[PDB]
RNA sequence: GGAUGAACCGAACGCCGGGUUAAGGCGCCCGAUGCCGACGCUCAUCAGACCCCAGAAAAGGUGUUGGUUGAUAUAGACAGCA
RNA sequence: CAUAGCGACGUCGCUUUUUGAUCCUUCGAUGUCGGCUCUUCCUAUCAUUGUGAAGCAGAAUUCACCAAGCGUUGGAUUGUU
RNA sequence: AGCUACCAUCUGUGGGAUUAUGACUGAACGCCUCUAAGUCAGAAUCCCGCCCAGGCGGAACGAUACGGCAGCGCCGCGGAGCCUCGGUUGGCCUCGGAUAGCCGGUCCCCCGCCGGGGUCCGGUGCGGAGUGCCCUUCGUCCUGGGAAACGGGGCGCGGCCGGAGAGGCGGCCGCCCCCUCGCCCGUCACGCACCGCACGUUCGUGGGGAACCUGGCGCUAAACCAUUCGUAGACGACCUGCU
């Protein structure tokens, strides 16, 4: 079955502004500027007005797998939104039994160091995708938080230092050692 | 039984007379076929599952071809139909729109080819009707169902390939 | 992106086929690949039409679905499509293809000529242009 | 035809592109492909690779120094793709192998010409926009092929230079259309000849 | 069926043109790879094999049984004398590899150089180099050397130097010098140019090419053996005693 | 002062896969590449012109190098464009992907 | 004609010209679709591709496409959250 | 605790490294076992590289995946395989 | 001395795409989801590097034959011709590219007077169109009107610039010598008008080879054998030396 209209709507907010370029979004917010080509997907993509500045994505004579397409860049296209006005901001916790895991950040949040992870001289450096930053939190003792636009490269980030700290040739059920993504949220929680 | 743009044929048939009954009942079928030929055959094929004919035994006394009523309209046909599988028979309640009911049976024909790999002479056309369009149960056929219907041609590709073979400018699909 | 749309009213050019050169009006939509079609002032009767071998217009007619000949040639005939589409680009370049199809030995042999003369004449004013401009002298 | 018809690679069908090539030359006509490296496979990358690597795989025992002979360059790919459409191992054959020539890139004797393009072999033509391609440049890199780079950077050089002359080609067509508005007057008396018979609308 | 034990299999296949070497000086092959960075340097030099001895050092590796140990150890003498720079090669990238751009020779092309010329030198007139070195007196000349430098400056990718060795202060017969492209590496075109050419008629010395305790890759033509059987050439297993036709060759 | 003469190429024989009929050839007109436009060049007449080492005498000339097979086109061959010629003697076989001109003599318009 | 092949499919044979077919075919090898062929199905990181015939089964799939039967739902289904 | 690891009763296959069955080729002859030597190939992986699972605490072990790059030995007895 | 031994000694290497697998974002299926579109990490595997050989595959550069008539190179399309090989019968001198989009033109900002952006105006079954463009061959003689007349021709000289991926090409100046002709529409007659007929019409002063004449400008060499060497070697081949 060709179904022969799919169209999703998405409102954009007033202090955020979407320039399209045939299929590529730019996406400009009080944060910075977020910009994607979904030119690897036949949708067609309009702007409707001047007063509320809906995006339409529309499908035509598309089958299931090409309609389930409509909604992945409706989804990506609110996710450049929210980074751009509020962010993303993904925390980390360090859970250790015995050796804690020392972090230290290099310079300006783009270098991860893990020291003493499982007790191993080994140092773990992770190198963070452009556009994302690293700190040390001083709210909790061991936490790492992670900020950016793009929620891509932060979760990419995150998933880095996440699988540097593996633990191998033991049993990962005991051994839950390892610095894992303890929640996912925004900056400036507006 | 092959195919081509079929036609709907009214074949009306009975027994020969016997001294058991001097006037046998007339029966009436309609036949989806290439031709009259195919047509009576088809028939013959039918009563004698049926009833107890032979195409020997009786005789058709009209074959004539159904017109369409209404060929300048629009309409939906449900088709009930029975077809052999590799491993099973099956009914099936399938729907077209068309303009001729003798082309959405060679709708079906070919649909039941591309999509069940089933021959010709594996299907059996039980009834062909004109539903409304509120009595349609296929998503396919209802989509069409819109008084303010609109699309466009999206990708419009070039099928005048080789009318030029050699040329120095790239196609367009955008029209 | 699209403008064209395949809706009701809707004037398409017929690019090939057994009506290749007409213009018609889409009154209704068979299946996704066709659609019942009508020229009433075109000399087209109504029939089931192939979207492969349509080109869209950017004229528009306002008639219900599946209405009758009468209604569809008030439409066209109210605001006159044939008018309309002589005097558009398209049509135009579709006659001037048509005349230099038919044109003769005589006429080629004129065309030479004057397509001579013209070429001759603008490329003695480009060089006139091109040594105006070439005239820049300026730190 | 009786001049050298040249075909540029770019975003045509490997297949489709060559048998047109093997039935041009098998009808007496030079032709020479450029940009081999821009030429399209359907079907994804690491299916085509790994197509190549069995082709690359297939090797004489004995001695593969006499084996099948893997060429890595996608000029040499297409070239193979082409004889292997031809018949080439008859004297006709060998001649409309030897009427073809195929570079990566577009070299200096073809770079200042018209490239033609073959419509029935085009990918966007011949394959649905949501279906996997390959890139013979890139599988001919990650298959051995050494020059990708130096063939990037002089494509560069070249588009550069392409983009200074087409800008000027357009300043002399501004120029030409502003001629043509200034006489008017002494060319309307051919212009009404030449719109009579359908030449210049 | 399957050989009843497993064995490595005797001999590389890396090395199968098990052939005598085509040339006699052992060429680069590869030189190394060029940054712009580095100060302006040659990557090569030539030698002589003179002989072997050994030394005695005492040994800085750190949790070594030798530490702080002297061992005696085997080395070889190289003699080195320095380099002569007689021309400047350009090549160019091109889609089919590095091509010879252009070649400029120096002016007074010493003799034990121009030797290298020649397959019989008794007999020759010694004409070698001879109207091309009166290209660096005229003006016609010179500009046409001018131009060649300026388009290696403007095209050429990598340069190489030609250089020669000395004859004359080597106890050897051969008075022939070798010849050799060494490739300058560690910065721009132009500069490595003005390098080489500043270098041009002049001698290079093989300390300002290696330094001390580096290590380095020497490339040469090994001992010529003649014409040897499996045994000695592949160092397979010998068959036994009992043979009939041959115990030195290979069963199967 | 004119080519007056249409360019073909001369393809090939008629053949199946495995046999090959030599007394009529494969032409390919240039620009017909339709069975319907064949219609103009039937009967057309064919020449294929060539150059041999010894002179041979020239209709109104003098003799030289140039030697013709003469032919004509018979019928339309395939249903893109091809045509199917008889010569006066079979065409050689070196002369596939070669000149052959067709003359327009025998007009019909 | 089936690439190839004693037996398959077509058809049986004097030497030829023209016309037309069979079985089989018509991207290129290689004659013929260089039709603006029709409708669908299918993406395979071992795809598939034509009697004999030259390689596969039971069992599975929330891949996708049709179809059968039944069920729930504005007296508010289903899925999520509590 | 059916399915970590196994799998009765049944049932579907694959392979040609077993032994059969047959007798198509070879009887104006294809030298018939084993070992030695030597090369290459297969994967249905013993080890090693990278992984998933456990009735994986560690250690050891077991099951499975990508995987044939590399290795898989010295001997007493026996013509032996 | 030479050869030679894990029976002595020395040396043995870097990337890329990725498999399994683990993940990111994210629908399908208002939740979930490593997958559908899009992404990440990823190995004794694979490919390449390093290393070995070097194509009926190329490049750059050197020297290029006498002291006597003796050979050769370039310049002249210089002449007169031979032998042989035949094809062909106007040219296009170039944006990059996208395809659910393109192309052209123009005002304000930035960067060297040109380009890149934001406007605005057009075109889009591509007409600033390869279904296209350019050139267009009967030749002359009287003879007028238009186009031009700041114009065309020079195998005419000298200079300059651009082009290196295989530049083997293209463009611009200065001097000189010509015609006012050549382009369109007309006037005016003529040319073998060879008496119906084919291979006509071009590239073309084609490619290649020997040779004669005619001038100018320039060159005077190597290879191989023999000998020698022994870094080599069955023999060839190879490394060498020789007022
Ligand atoms: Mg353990
Ligand atoms: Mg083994
Ligand atoms: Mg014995
Ligand atoms: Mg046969
Ligand atoms: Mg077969
Ligand atoms: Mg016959
Ligand atoms: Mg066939
Ligand atoms: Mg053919
Ligand atoms: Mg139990
Ligand atoms: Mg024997
Ligand atoms: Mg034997
Ligand atoms: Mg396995
Ligand atoms: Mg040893
Ligand atoms: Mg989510
Ligand atoms: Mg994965
Ligand atoms: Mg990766």
């Amino acid at each position: 079955m060709k179904t022969i209209l799919s169209n999703q709507t998405v409102d954009i907010p007033e202090n955020v502004d979407i320039t399209l370029k045939g299929r590529t979004v730019i996406v400009k917010g009080p944060r910075g500027t977020l910009r994607r080509d979904f030119n690897h997907i036949n949708v067609e993509l309009s702007l409707l007005g001047k007063k509320k500045k809906r995006l339409r994505v529309d499908k035509w004579w598309g089958n299931r797998k090409e309609l389930a397409t409509v909604r992945t860049i409706c989804s990506h296209v609110q996710n450049m939104i929210k980074g751009v006005t509020l962010g993303f901001r993904y925390k980390m916790r360090s859970v250790y039994a015995h050796f804690p895991i020392n972090v230290v950040i290099q310079e300006n949040g783009s270098l991860v160091e893990i020291r003493n992870f499982l007790g191993e001289k080994y140092i773990r450096r992770v190198r963070m995708r452009p556009g994302v930053a690293c700190s040390v939190s001083q709210a909790q003792k061991d936490e790492l938080i992670l900020e950016g636009n793009d929620i891509e490269l932060v979760s990419n980030s995150a998933a880095l230092i996440q699988q540097a700290t593996t633990v191998k040739n033991k049993d990962i059920r005991k051994f839950l050692d390892g610095i894992y993504v303890s929640e996912k949220g925004t900056v400036q929680q507006a | 039984k092959a195919s081509g743009t079929l036609r709907e044929y009214k074949v009306v048939g009975r027994c020969l007379p016997t001294p058991k009954c001097h006037t046998p009942p007339l029966y009436r079928m309609r036949i989806f076929a290439p031709n009259h030929v195919v047509a009576k055959s088809r028939f013959w094929y039918f009563v004698s599952q049926l009833k107890k004919m032979k195409k020997s035994s009786g005789e058709i006394v009209y074959c004539g071809q159904v017109f369409e009523k209404s060929p300048l309209r629009v309409k939906n046909f449900g088709i009930w139909l029975r077809y052999d599988s590799r491993s099973g028979t099956h009914n099936m309640y399938r729907e077209y729109r068309d303009l001729t009911t003798a082309g959405a049976v060679t709708q079906c024909y070919r649909d039941m080819g591309a999509r069940h790999r089933a021959r010709a002479h594996s299907i059996q056309i039980m009834k062909v009707e004109e539903i409304a369009a509120s009595k349609c149960r296929r998503p396919a056929v209802k989509q069409f169902h819109d008084s303010k219907i609109k699309f466009p041609l999206p990708h419009r590709v070039l099928r005048r390939q080789h009318k030029p073979r050699f040329t120095t400018k790239r196609p367009n699909t955008f029209f | 992106v699209f403008r064209r749309f395949v809706e009701v009213g809707r004037v398409a050019y017929v690019s090939f086929g057994p009506h290749a050169g007409k213009l018609v009006a889409i009154v209704d939509v068979i299946d996704q690949n066709r659609a019942l079609v009508d020229g009433p002032c075109t000399q087209v009767r109504r029939q089931a039409m192939p979207f492969k071998c349509m080109q869209l217009t950017d004229f528009i007619l306002k008639f219900p679905h599946s209405a009758h000949q009468k209604y569809v040639r008030q439409a066209w005939q109210k605001a006159d499509i044939n008018t309309k589409w002589a005097a558009t680009r398209w049509a135009k370049k579709i006659e001037a293809r048509e005349r230099k199809a038919k044109m003769t030995d005589f006429d080629r042999f004129k065309v030479m000529k004057a397509k001579k003369m013209r070429n001759r004449i603008i490329k003695n004013e480009v060089k006139k242009l091109q040594k105006a401009a070439l005239l820049k002298a300026s730190p | 035809e009786v001049q050298v018809l040249v075909l540029d690679g770019r975003g045509h069908l490997l297949g489709r592109l060559a048998a047109i090539v093997a039935k041009q030359v098998l009808l007496g006509r030079k032709v020479v492909v450029v940009r081999c490296e821009g030429i399209n496979i359907s079907g994804n990358f690491y299916r085509n690779k790994l197509k190549y690597l069995a082709f690359l795989r297939k090797r004489m025992n004995t001695n593969p120094s006499r084996g099948p002979y893997h060429f890595r360059a996608p000029s040499r790919i297409f070239w193979r793709t082409v004889r292997g459409m031809l018949p080439h191992k008859t004297k006709r054959g060998q001649a409309a192998l030897d009427r073809l020539k195929v570079f990566d890139g577009i070299p200096p004797p073809y770079d200042k010409k018209k490239r033609m393009v073959v419509p029935a072999a085009l990918k966007v033509v011949r394959l649905k926009p949501t279906r996997k391609f390959a890139y013979l440049g890139r599988l001919a890199h990650e298959v051995g092929w050494k020059y990708q780079a130096v063939t990037a950077t002089l494509e560069e050089k070249r588009k550069e230079k392409a983009k200074i002359h087409y800008r000027k080609k357009k300043q002399l067509m501004r120029l030409r259309k502003q001629a043509e508005k200034n006489v008017e007057k002494k060319i309307d008396k051919y212009t009404e000849v030449l719109k009579t018979h359908g030449l210049l609308v | 069926s399957h050989r009843k034990f497993s064995a490595p299999r005797h001999g590389s296949l890396g090395f199968l043109p098990r052939k005598r070497s085509s040339r006699h000086r052992g060429k680069v092959k590869s030189f190394p790879k060029d940054d712009p960075s580095k100060p302006v340097h040659l990557t090569a030099f030539l030698g002589y094999k003179a002989g072997m001895t050994h030394i005695v050092r005492e040994v800085d590796r750190p949790g070594s049984k030798v530490n702080k140990k002297e061992v005696v150890e085997a080395v070889t003498i190289v003699e080195t004398p320095p380099m002569v720079v007689v021309g400047i090669v350009g090549y160019v990238e091109t889609p089919r590899g590095l091509r010879t751009f252009k070649t400029v020779f120096a002016e007074h092309i010493s003799d034990e150089c121009k030797r290298r010329f020649y397959k019989n030198w008794h007999k020759s007139k010694k004409k070698a180099f001879t109207k091309y070195c009166k290209k660096w007196q005229d003006e016609d000349g010179k500009k046409q050397l001018e131009k060649d430098f300026s388009s290696m400056k403007k095209y050429c990718q990598v340069i190489r130097v030609i250089a020669h060795t000395q004859m004359r202060l080597l106890p050897l017969r051969q008075k022939k010098a070798h010849l050799m492209e060494i490739q300058v590496n560690g910065g721009t075109v132009a500069e490595k140019l003005d390098w080489a050419r500043e270098r041009l008629e002049q001698q290079v010395p093989v300390n300002q090419v290696f330094g001390q305790d580096e290590m380095i890759d020497v490339i040469g033509v090994t001992k010529g053996k003649g014409y040897k059987g499996v045994t000695s050439r592949w160092h397979t297993k010998k068959l036994p005693r009992k043979t009939h036709r041959g115990l030195r060759k290979v069963a199967c | 002062s004119g080519r007056l003469w249409s360019k073909a190429i001369f393809a090939g024989y008629k053949r199946g896969l495995r046999n090959q009929r030599e007394h009529t050839a494969l032409l390919k007109i240039e620009g017909v590449y339709a069975r319907d436009e064949t219609e103009f060049y039937l009967g057309k007449r064919c020449a294929y012109v060539y150059k041999a080492k010894n002179n041979t005498v020239t209709p109104g000339g003098k003799p030289n190098k140039t030697r013709v097979i003469w032919g004509k086109v018979t019928r339309a061959h395939g249903n893109s464009g091809m045509v199917r010629a008889k010569f006066r003697s079979n065409l050689p076989a070196k002369a596939i992907g070669h000149r052959i001109r067709v003359m327009l003599y025998p007009s019909r318009i």
